[PDB]
């Protein structure tokens, strides 16, 4: 699936 | 730091993982909030409870 | 910020929740790593997989 | 059970 990472 | 769990997901890390629904709502979810591992999130589709 | 989940646990928050085993090892675990909610962690005992 | 909270 579509994923992403952001801060903290 | 890792906890005593064999598979510590390090909730203490400086990154938050997300996954987007493929069921139709096209919304973004925090992976831990929907109970999916990074492996699951990448290797298959994701269908939220509202689109299920 | 909350995600699209109805029950967003805010993994983005500036706090990490822990729970200690009552089964005998007396070790500390990150609550998300062992799949327990703050409610579960407070209202009942916790027995890790190694002590189960 | 015994619980605690730490930073971030
Ligand atoms: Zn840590
Ligand atoms: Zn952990
Ligand atoms: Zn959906
Ligand atoms: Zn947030
Ligand atoms: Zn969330
Ligand atoms: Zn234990």
């Amino acid at each position: 699936a579509r994923t992403k990472q952001t801060a903290r | 730091s890792v906890c005593a769990a064999q598979n510590c997901q390090r909730p203490c890390k400086d990154k938050v993982d997300w996954v987007q629904c493929d069921g139709g709502c096209d919304e973004w979810f925090h992976q831990v909030c929907v109970g999916v591992s990074p492996e699951m999130a990448e290797n298959e589709d994701y269908i939220c409870i509202n689109c299920a």
